[PDB]
């Protein structure tokens, strides 16, 4: 057996309330910077899909 | 968001307009005049971009609101432009109005009566009345002014009357009615108006010509001088003026021209610029297109970017400083201009100084707004247009999608010990993710502990919010302070201003919380479900159960998942009751399951439920409690009930099947009876020995009495045990059964393991003998097939010289090699099938159930009988791109094989298996075929990302209304009923499973409780009507669809399905009645009818359901499975793109399906095929001999040697007479034109230019990245949207909207019609040749006549029916005798009534069908064609989705596609702005003076309003008792 | 109804909507060779009375334009001789519900 060099849990992150960009006032990008997880157009579409308006809000 | 902080005011609508200079000057906090931003020392300079009046900056307080950097919102300022500038966004429009106006009378050059006609039509369109706008054109009486003014009066009279009449009724409000069709009619007119405006040259009012205005890329206009004809026109029309009383043009001159024109033509422009009536009564002024000032955004939005230590200057301040420098310079130029003047004459310099001053400030203004409109500087600084469209745009990157708080990301790890509806949360996330829990009397105990525990001990609390609004962090505090604060949580509020409020505790995520689990790409809503939090100690990864693997399309290969923690109870309720996992058992795509156990559990079940599996009392009870724990709420009886043993004497023993009976007996409700189901298995009875019935799955009163349980029962498979349980007991019970079975099989696999080894791969000595004997016949097959394709009798030897010459002919042709490959492959594959059928399983040493390799393939746990046969028998023929192994120019498939070898092995046929090993030749051939697949995965530009993105943006608003109809976001009706029956796809499964429903009558009667409904519905109205429709339907059964009765329409059209029992689809009615007739079986046939009627009632789609998104997701998500290439017509994603994305009128493969009669024979139909198929001269010619002889004149003797007369007449249906006409009329005229062109081309360019350069013949690390290197980047990136169209889609978007006497007379007549021929003799008797002599001049010299003739022959058409290339006769499709055409022309086929049934002539071309047969026919073509794309890849998509998509494409009565063009006719400008060309759609919105009603999902997201779909489709009001 | 053979003069075509309330409809005999409403893909289109339209706009609380559209120059619209405002009832066979009544407004 061979052990592959990669440590897959390198992008492991958690954010409650971290820093925000001045213009958008939205969670700033950066795992190590206590950054936010992006909810993109597809996730927006999925939340519209369930008809789950408060989850989208 | 704080529930303690409610909001009383709300934005209902957004109005688009232009800021006036007077307006900006008043609201401005400070006038910006200085280009410097900082004084010396470091303080902001007064009158600069960092002035403190624009807000708090550099630890200084704001000089307007007095607040610091935190609380100061920032304030707007202004720059005073020394000269007016053209606003870049509205330059194109002001340009249109400048070119359209007269420079003398200062009216538009179009006649006033024609202008008034547009003003009238546009006024009537402000209100929703299109019919009246067209009826205005009917009002009709070089024409006198007294007559034309009466026409304007009569037209105005009709306009005022039509508005008042419609205003009296509920046809239009005072604010005016506005629909997409109304918008379409407005957009058409405003376009036609500007087109007519620009077309006029000479002014129709005063006959004087105006000088034409030209433009460049940048905002700058020039005036082209008039011609002498137009200058003399000004002179003669100069006297009539008295009785009534290229050069650059400055911005002021243009503004002054438009100022008077906008005053004089105010009446039409009032309706040209207002979408709805102008109730504000504002004047339409020209200065809206001009900028006399520039607003300076607050310092807050222009802060200098800080990256580590370096503080970088803001790019907007840089662009603004440039505008300030130029403004100070023009102020000096105007000051020097003011000084001096008596001395002038040379005024060419003062205008030159002015032109520079104007073009410089304009450029600085342009550079600030839109950089791609400014001059090149020696990458430029981005403008405000560029800021809104940086990449995807501000709307897409920061409005439609956003980075969120209270969310986590981690690699997922499998876990069978957690519930199927749960998520294993690492304690790392549990101590950081908190919920704002308000402290009350019922939860004071729970939260006091959390407060004491603090932010590092779970379940704790990170913070506490007091009723005054302040926050108290528990992070730095010790156990002593936390204990004190906990005893202060329920203290009464002293302040009367906050007595209403109560404290909040920001408590750690507990095991009772909801979380949103997401696995990207989120192709369908099942990839974003609600999971129950289960904090697992000593964990560093997110734990997920195997039942969730399908829906997320997540494999535990190092995948990543996003966890979202919603922060309010409304969001909680939604994630627990709507988006929760258990409510996502069935996908809305086909209504089939996406939840079930995957591998070990399937193999465990086949062993556990086997007859041989027996268990003692101790063993049996252990397996029960092992998976069912009453303390975890798994039971329904509060005591574990147990069945008696199946064996009493000698020893008490329980069967394996009894464990399955006991699990159901403890998880299903006691009040309801047991499940009754007769299903089947994947494992055939033959495997279980003689006379076994172990394939028949039998459940009688919730007891497994016969058959084992496969992937077909507790996997994600329709009509299995779990699905049957789901229909009878609900989704919560089915979820419990899945988790219970999941535990049982995990525990069973721990006590009784499952393994795979070499013993499972071996054949017996008998079985291996069969293998060698069948494969011994395969050696002959190679040469046999080679002798068949080559056409050689008695089967010639492998080394035959004639055969080897014949195989060479095959080698050089791609088609000939294809015939050889397909024949040899079919023959060797027949030998493969024989080996496999004999050896597996009757020849395997170890046999099922013990042969685990065999077991896994049969159970559906993993693998198939094909994989099993490659392992134990042979790999077979290695197929490469539909053919065999590639062959070299030498005729060798490898250097080891003989040239033109007639052997199966040489062609790639592998006799070897993976157990015994594969030979080096076979190894290399396997390497070829193995790689071939991975190459296809590398070269596959087709993506479902953009296709789904286009559908979802146009269908987002489309949902189910409370009146059961399918309505868009703006209330416009799309469908009158969902799929014409209003059924939810996630319910339409057992609705036709009548026998199932009958066997479970009392179980379902208890489920669909009618006792609490009988008082709310009607039991006869619809049932009586259903009989009346059935009566008239049976009367016209044999009659055609056009002759059918229209007296009574369907029962669903007249009676609400949720209020009237019996208002069911005629499809359901016919199916239900047919069951009661064909099956005569204490349930009556009348009481069963009522139950099924009630089942349909309870299967209705809920009002609010986003059927739009669901439809696009149901077309998008499965279109990912058809990314692979063809194994003629366009298939997969390219064909789907031709329909949905581009709605092409020019299809790649246009076809026509012609249904042939019964009286027309197979020979007659083939003769008919030839009669329509396009025939070329090339197709009938065998040889052309050109005898170039130069004498006296270049003589060219062209002899056309055709095939025999009877040969081409039987192959193309072409006569000798037909050939004569084409050569004598077309071919010679085409040949003469080609020779003349070749003589000119010879004398034009003598040769290529020597020394002069000619044109050349023809991310880097990313393209060299392997799949493990490329998927790792996708593994970490959280996608902005739906992939990218940068492939073929971008290039598709690159399209903007001795001779006889009779023979002598014939020759002489042809000589008079052709300039170069001398002789013309054609075979009239036999019809085999055509000879003609061509005479050329002595100066024409050398020419390549053969090559010239050749090219014209394949260009000459003998016979062709317009737009049709070839008509073929395929195999009868589903019993229907049809002919497939490679072209479309209905009117031509209409004349072939003797052969074709003109009422059944199908066509794939939607646009062609629309043009001839109408919108409803095109609509039916869309639903059929999209279905053909999915049915080919064996993908089932509900017609309810396709019908909705088709209805949306045909909403305008035309064929609209899901793209920028189709979208143009949509109410929401915000939806349009968030799709593409944000500034362009915004400009169109402002110019229309549009009101965004905020009714589209996109618009609501933009303004932070709750979406109107689902939970937002109503309002919640509280009932209060006191008066 | 005026059934022409090959073509009509552009000057003559202007005389068609010149005499209201009388309406003139032109048809090419080559285009009338086969009836389009007889085709399997063309459902039964029925023109509704001013009262039937009035009732439909009430049941669904619709505005004329808020309905699915049929072009005035659509082959079936030209067949039944539809005028702008006239609502047409379409009885279409579905492979999910069977007979289904849908509607379209001619604009
Ligand atoms: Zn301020
Ligand atoms: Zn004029």
């Amino acid at each position: 057996y061979q052990r592959l060099r990669h440590m897959v849990n390198d992008k492991f992150q958690v954010r409650s309330t971290g820093p925000v960009n001045s213009l958008t006032m939205q969670p700033v990008k950066g795992r190590k910077r206590h950054g936010g997880i992006r909810v993109g157009e597809m996730e927006r579409d999925a939340l519209i899909g369930h008809g789950t308006s408060f989850l989208l809000q | 968001m704080d529930i303690s902080k409610p909001v009383g005011s709300e934005i209902t609508s957004v109005d688009f307009g232009i800021l006036t200079a007077k307006e900006i000057r008043n609201l401005s906090a400070k006038q910006i005049t200085n280009p410097t931003v900082l004084d010396n020392l470091g303080h902001p300079v007064s009158g600069g971009l960092y002035d403190l009046a624009l807000g708090a900056f550099l630890r200084n307080l704001c000089s307007t609101c007095g607040l610091d950097e935190k609380f100061c919102p920032g304030h707007q300022g202004h720059i005073e432009l020394p000269v007016p500038c053209y606003n870049p966004l509205f330059f194109n429009q002001l340009y249109i109005y400048l070119r359209a106006s007269c420079l003398f009378c200062h009216h538009f050059r179009l006649k006033s009566v024609e202008v008034h006609r547009y003003a009238c039509k546009l006024r009537l369109l402000q209100y929703g009345l299109i019919d009246e706008s067209y009826k205005l054109d009917e009002i009709t009486l070089d024409i006198s002014s007294t007559l034309l003014n009466e026409l304007k009066s009569k037209r105005s009279e009709y306009v005022d009357m039509a508005i008042a009449k419609a205003l009296s009724d509920g046809r239009t409000t005072e604010r005016g009615s506005f629909t997409a069709t109304v918008n379409d009619e407005r957009k058409k007119l405003v376009h036609e108006f500007h087109k007519k405006l620009l077309s006029r040259g000479k002014c129709d009012n005063c006959g004087m010509f105006s000088p034409k205005f030209r433009k460049d890329g940048f905002t700058k206009i020039f005036e082209t001088a008039l011609n002498e004809k137009q200058i003399t026109n000004n002179r003669v029309k100069g006297f009539i003026r008295q009785d009534m009383i290229s050069t650059y043009i400055l911005s002021t001159e243009v503004k002054n021209i438009l100022d008077t024109v906008f005053r004089k033509e105010q009446c039409v422009l009032q309706y040209v610029f207002h979408s709805r009536p102008n109730l504000s009564r504002k004047l339409v002024k020209a200065d809206s297109f001009f900028m006399d000032v520039l607003v300076v955004p607050p310092t807050r939005f222009r802060l200098p970017s800080k990256l580590g230590e370096e503080v970088h200057e803001n790019s907007q301040n840089q662009l603004l400083s440039k505008v300030l420098t130029t403004s100070l310079l023009i102020r000096d130029l105007n000051d020097d201009l003011s000084k001096l003047k008596v001395s002038l004459e040379d005024r060419r310099v003062i205008f030159s100084r002015l032109m520079n001053a104007f073009v410089t400030i304009q450029n600085d203004v342009n550079a600030f707004i839109d950089s791609t409109k400014a001059q090149g500087r020696t990458v430029p600084i981005p403008g405000v247009k560029q800021a809104l469209e940086k990449k995807e745009g501000l709307f897409r990157k920061h409005m439609m999608g956003k980075r969120v708080n209270y969310a986590a990301r981690s690699v997922i790890s499998p876990d069978p010990n957690i519930e199927t509806n749960e998520i294993g949360v690492p304690p790392v996330f549990a101590v950081k993710l908190t919920y704002p829990e308000p402290v009350t009397a019922y939860n004071i105990a729970e939260l006091r502990q959390a407060v004491i525990n603090g932010p590092d001990k779970w379940p704790g609390a990170t913070q506490i919010q007091n009723e005054d609004g302040s926050l108290v962090s528990l992070i730095g505090m010790s156990v002593e302070q936390r204990k004190a604060l906990a005893n202060q949580l329920l203290t009464p509020s002293s302040n009367v201003s906050t007595h209403t409020l109560n404290k909040k505790v920001y408590r750690h995520i507990k095991n009772r919380d909801v979380v949103l689990m997401n696995r990207q790409p989120t192709l369908h809503k099942a990839s974003m479900m609600g999971h129950k939090v289960r904090v697992l100690p000593n964990e560093k990864t997110l734990r997920l159960h195997y039942a969730n693997t399908g829906a997320y399309n997540a494999d535990f290969d190092g995948d990543e998942m996003n966890m979202h923690f919603p922060q309010n109870e409304n969001a909680r309720a939604e994630a627990l009751n709507l988006a929760n996992t258990d409510s996502q058992y069935l996908t809305p795509t086909s209504g089939s399951p996406v939840r079930g156990l995957i591998q070990d559990h399937i193999s465990a079940g086949v062993w556990l439920t086997s007859k041989d599996s027996f268990f003692t009392r101790e063993q049996y009870q252990q397996y029960i409690y092992g998976c069912i724990r009453p303390e975890d709420g798994h039971t329904t009886r509060s005591k574990i009930v147990t069945l008696p043993p199946t064996i009493f004497k000698p020893y008490p023993l329980w069967t394996g099947k009894q464990i399955i009976t006991t699990v159901l007996l403890n998880v299903t409700p006691p009040d309801m009876p047991g499940i009754n189901l007769i299903s089947k298995n994947k494992i055939k009875n033959e495997y279980w020995g003689k006379g076994s019935l172990e394939n028949e799955v039998l459940f009688k009163d919730g007891a497994l009495l016969c058959g084992i349980l496969d992937k077909s029962q507790y996997g994600a498979s329709k009509y299995g045990i779990v699905h049957s349980l789901h229909e009878v007991y609900g989704p919560e019970v089915a979820a419990k059964v899945l988790s219970v079975l999941g535990r049982l099989f995990t525990n069973y696999i721990t006590a009784t393991a499952f393994t795979c080894g070499m013993d499972d791969l071996r054949l017996t000595a008998e079985g291996n003998k069969w293998r060698t004997d069948i494969l011994k016949t395969s050696v002959d097959t190679g040469r046999e097939a080679a002798a068949e394709v080559t056409n050689l009798d008695k089967d010639t030897p492998a080394d035959d010289p004639e055969l080897l010459k014949r195989l060479q002919e095959i080698l050089r042709d791609n088609n000939k090699s294809g015939i050889l490959d397909a024949v040899t492959s079919s023959k060797v594959n027949a030998i493969t099938s024989q080996v496999v059928s004999k050896c597996v399983p009757d020849g395997t040493m170890k046999k099922f159930p013990c042969n685990s390799m065999q077991a896994m393939a049969l159970s559906g746990a993993k693998g198939s009988n094909v994989n099993v046969s490659q392992i134990m028998c042979l790999l077979g023929q290695q197929a490469l791109e539909g053919r065999r192994v590639p062959v070299m120019v030498s005729g060798k498939t490898l250097p080891s094989f003989k040239p033109y070898e007639t052997d199966a092995m040489a062609g790639g046929y592998v006799k070897g298996r993976f157990y015994s090993g594969i030979k080096p030749q076979e190894y290399y051939f396997h390497c070829m075929a193995g790689r071939e697949g991975l190459i296809d995965t590398a070269v596959k530009t087709s993506r479902s990302g953009y296709l789904q993105r286009c559908l979802t943006k146009q269908l987002e608003g489309v949902h189910v209304s409370y009146d059961n109809s399918i309505r868009d976001a703006d209330g416009t009706l799309v469908q009158f009923m969902y799929g014409g029956d209003a059924i939810d796809i996630t319910k339409e499964s057992h609705m036709t499973q009548f026998e199932f429903c009958l066997d479970n009558y009392y179980a379902l009667l208890k489920k669909y409780n009618p006792s609490a409904l009988i008082e709310h519905l009607d039991v006869e109205s619809a049932l009586k009507y259903s009989k009346k429709t059935l009566k008239y339907r049976k009367k016209h059964s044999k009659e055609p669809h056009y002759k059918q009765s229209v007296k009574y329409d369907p029962v669903l059209a007249k009676y609400n399905p949720a209020k009237y029992l019996g208002s069911v689809s005629e499809n359901f009615q016919d199916k239900l009645e047919s069951f009661l007739d064909k099956n005569s079986k204490g349930v009556n046939e009348k009481k069963f009818r009522a139950l099924m009627q009630l089942k349909y009632m309870r299967s209705l789609i809920n009002p609010g359901e986003a059927v739009g998104i669901i439809a696009s997701q149901s077309v998008g998500e499965p279109s990912t499975q058809m990314t692979l290439n063809t194994f003629n017509v366009t298939l997969g994603i390219p064909r789907l793109r031709e329909i949905v994305m581009t709605a092409s009128a020019a299809i790649k493969t246009p076809q026509m399906t012609l249904p042939i009669w019964n009286d027309v024979s197979d020979e007659q139909a083939d003769t008919f095929c030839k009669s329509i198929s396009k025939v070329l001269l090339s197709e009938v010619i065998d040889k052309v001999i050109v005898t170039e002889t130069t004498g006296t004149a270049r003589s060219y003797v062209i002899h056309m040697r055709f095939f025999d007369n009877n040969e081409y007449s039987e192959e193309y249906d072409v006569s000798k007479e037909e050939l004569q006409n084409v050569i004598s009329n077309q071919f010679i005229h085409l040949l003469e034109a080609a020779i003349v062109k070749e003589i000119k081309k010879q004398k034009r360019t003598t040769g290529p230019d020597i020394g002069v350069a000619v044109p050349r013949l023809q991310n880097s690390k990313r393209l060299e990245e392997d799949n493990d290197e490329e998927q790792s980047h996708k593994k970490t990136k959280q996608a902005v949207s739906y992939d990218e169209p940068d492939e073929d889609e971008i290039e598709t978007m690159r399209e903007a909207e001795n001779m006889n006497k009779v023979q002598r007379d014939r020759q002489s007549a042809i000589i008079s019609h052709h300039r170069f021929i001398t002789k013309y003799n054609f075979d009239d008797e036999s019809g085999k040749w055509c000879e003609f002599k061509l005479e050329l001049a002595a100066d024409t010299e050398k020419l390549l006549m053969v090559n010239i003739v050749e090219e014209i022959c394949r260009k000459s058409i003998i016979r062709q029916i317009p737009h049709i290339d070839r008509c073929v006769h395929p195999e009868p499709e589903n019993g229907k005798r049809v002919l497939v055409t490679e072209g479309v022309n209905f009117q031509a086929m209409w004349d072939q009534e003797a052969f074709i049934d003109v009422d059944g002539i199908t066509s794939n071309d939607v646009a062609a069908v629309l043009k001839t047969y109408g919108v409803e026919a095109a609509r039916n073509t869309i639903v059929n064609e999209i279905n053909n794309v999915f049915s080919r890849y064996a993908i089932s998509v509900s017609f309810r989705h396709l019908d909705l998509i088709a209805d949306m494409m045909t909403r305008q009565g035309t064929y609209l596609a899901f793209n920028r063009q189709g979208m143009e006719t949509s109410t929401s400008s915000f939806m349009k702005m968030s799709y593409e060309t944000t500034c362009q759609f915004l400009t169109k919105a402002v110019l229309d003076n549009e009101r965004e009603q905020l009714d589209s999902p996109s618009a609501r997201i933009v303004v932070g309003k709750l979406n109107n779909v689902g939970t937002g489709s109503f309002d919640v009001l509280a009932k209060v008792p006191n008066a | 109804i005026f059934v022409y053979q090959n073509n009509i003069t552009p000057s003559a075509m202007k005389l068609v909507p010149s005499i209201p309330p009388a309406t003139i409809e032109t048809f090419n005999e080559a285009a009338l060779v086969v009836n389009i409403t007889h085709h399997e893909l063309v459902p039964k289109h029925i023109r509704l009375s001013s009262d039937e339209k009035r009732e439909l706009l009430k049941r669904y609380r619709l505005k004329e334009s808020q309905l699915p559209r049929i072009q005035r120059a659509d082959p079936v619209a030209l067949y039944l001789g539809l005028k702008r405002g006239e609502v047409v009832k379409i009885i279409r066979k579905s492979e999910t519900s069977g007979r289904y009544a849908s509607y379209r407004i001619c604009m």
